RNA sequence: CUCGA
DNA sequence: CGTGTCAGTAGCTGTCACGGATGC
DNA sequence: GCATCCGTGAGTCGAGG
């Protein structure tokens, strides 16, 4: 009856009452941290209500099968997730902050190329503005400009020299 | 499950517990799964059946005290009737006063554990007849008594879902006014711990955001360039306290979906919901209620809160003060100098 | 942890 | 994967002034 | 109605670990 499913809860609460609060200082000396024994006690109780035989014989020991779960559970944890990462926080001291180095060498050379790019002809740099700075392929270059696919790899082709040389006659280092 | 956000519960003044009029103790209680919440009771249908339901508790009252009197008499007349077979046998008369004071300790055994079932019946009548919205039952055994019988006519809840029920079942322009009817006229020692009370409800009342949104249904996940993880020249991993914090509440959480999934008994589905409502405390403000939640080497986690508050906080650290463009050396004093 | 004004 | 005789933190108080919500 | 207790605050900059 109903009765019967209930039976089963208020069994539960009772093996709660008598193993939880002696479960969790065990698994709390075997991990040092409480957040963590709680987790273990609600795994290890979790699989008592799994296994009936456990919950079955009230004259044998239930609490040295909870001992043993617990054990087993903790070791379990102690392997690779927690082997890597386990070592250090940010937060902690000791630890060195992440940095970006500054766009300088970025910027100067950004600027460099936009003059030597000023002195190209409109369709030169309409096609190394469309292959490098958009990074199409030859055809697509063909497509959108409405041109041959020879007559890309072409341009492309003396606009790279044609920039090669605006920057060598300005002492930019090879 | 629903969650409550710590900055409304712990932070002083209790917010919720201004907004319902729960003390601050009896909201922990509750959220913490440490006693039920009366969320709604049927008060005319117990009305209707209040007459019934009364017989049938005072037969029951009844019927306890006839086999309480019973089984005593049954162990007086046992009494007496050792105590003579003892004479015939001719023990000493102080033999015969060790069986009389085990019969009389026996008999108050008796009584006394009747008279507990009769106290116990006592509490659950009056408990029933005298219940109302937003009580508290901490004791779980006489909660459990007053589902098994009067379940039809009221319904209680446990945990944070319950004051998400209350905040719904919650009139908010009445409450407002029915302060402001207090505030009118009243007595200074109870009118000021009114006029707080209004400074939080009438926040509510005139923005027209909801108070629902102290209950959680979904927490927000920072970014993770915020709370990144850094390759060690060890080539160990080390990674920051938020990652933590945000793992804890997802394996508690996950956790909580297997046991909704497998039917699990109530008491560990109760005692996960308040697993993953103290995880979620710790992601937004770790030891602002009880200890804190310490990672290796017992030191406290910092939590999103953490990132604010004080002297190395986000305001005073990075927005306060912050420069290219500098330097520093040490000073010597330079006589020849022009004061230019 | 330690030190400098 | 299965688990089944005792099987139970470290650490720590050697801060304090001050205000107001919390509580017997 | 009041003693209790909780939570808040407590210089700036710099060097090396």
């Amino acid at each position: 009856v109903s009765g019967a499913a209930a039976a089963e809860a208020a069994l539960m609460r009772a093996l709660y009452d008598e193993h939880a609060a002696v479960l969790w200082r065990y698994a709390l000396r075997l991990t040092g941290d409480a957040a963590q024994a709680e987790d273990v006690v609600q795994e290890t109780l979790l699989r008592a209500w799994q296994h009936p035989e456990v919950i079955g014989d009230t004259a044998r020991p239930a609490r040295a099968w909870l001992f043993t779960v617990a054990r087993n559970m903790i070791i379990d944890e102690r392997r690779s997730a927690r082997f890597r990462n386990v070592v250090g926080s940010t937060d902690q001291s000791g630890t060195p902050e992440q940095s970006t180095p500054d766009e300088v060498n970025a910027a100067l050379d950004r600027l460099l190329i936009a003059d030597a790019l000023a002195q190209l002809s409109a369709e030169h740099r309409a096609v190394i503005q469309r292959s490098y700075y958009r990074g199409w392929s030859t055809a697509q270059i063909a497509t959108d400009l409405g041109i041959a696919e020879g007559t890309v790899k072409s341009r492309l082709h003396y606009a790279v020299r044609a920039l090669r040389l605006t920057l060598q006659e300005l002492g930019v280092t090879r | 499950a629903p969650v409550t956000h710590i900055w409304y519960f712990k932070g002083v003044p209790s917010r919720l517990g201004y907004l319902l009029d729960l003390a601050p103790k009896d909201l922990e209680k509750i959220i913490y799964f440490a006693a039920y919440v009366i969320t709604s009771v049927d008060e005319e249908m117990r009305h209707n059946e209040l007459s019934t339901l009364e017989a049938e508790m005072a037969v029951e009252r009844k019927a306890v005290e006839d086999q309480r009197d019973g089984e005593l008499e049954a162990r007086a007349q046992k009494l007496e009737a050792d105590l003579a077979e003892l004479e015939a046998e001719g023990a000493k008369a102080d033999a015969r006063r060790k069986v009389r004071d085990g019969g009389e300790r026996e008999m108050r055994q008796i009584r006394d554990r009747a008279q507990r079932e009769l106290d116990r019946l006592e509490d659950i009548w009056s408990t029933f007849t005298k219940l109302a919205p937003k009580q508290l039952i901490v004791d779980e055994n006489l909660y459990r008594e007053l589902v098994d019988r009067y379940g039809e006519y009221f319904t209680g809840a446990m945990g944070a879902e319950s004051i998400q029920k209350l905040i719904e079942n919650f009139d908010i322009d009445a409450e407002a006014e029915s302060l402001r009817d207090v505030i009118r006229n009243g007595k200074g020692q109870k009118k000021l711990r009114a006029l707080k009370r209004l400074k939080v409800v009438a926040a509510f009342q005139q923005s027209g955001n909801s108070p629902m949104g102290m209950v959680l249904d979904a927490v927000p996940v920072i970014p993770p360039e915020l709370r990144p993880m850094v390759q060690l020249d060890g080539g160990r991993f080390a990674t920051s306290d938020l990652n933590d914090l945000y793992r804890r509440v997802i394996n508690r959480n996950n956790r909580l979906k297997r046991l909704i999934d497998l039917g699990a008994p109530e008491i560990i589905v109760n005692n996960e919901k308040r697993m993953l409502q103290e995880s979620v405390d710790a992601l937004f403000d770790n030891g602002r209620r009880g200890r804190p939640v310490t990672g290796p080497g017992n030191r406290p986690l910092k939590s999103l809160s953490d990132l604010l508050k004080g002297k190395q906080g986000r305001f005073r650290q990075n927005l306060l003060g912050k420069v290219d463009y500098s330097g520093r050396s040490v000073i010597v004093v330079g006589p020849q100098l022009k004061l230019h």
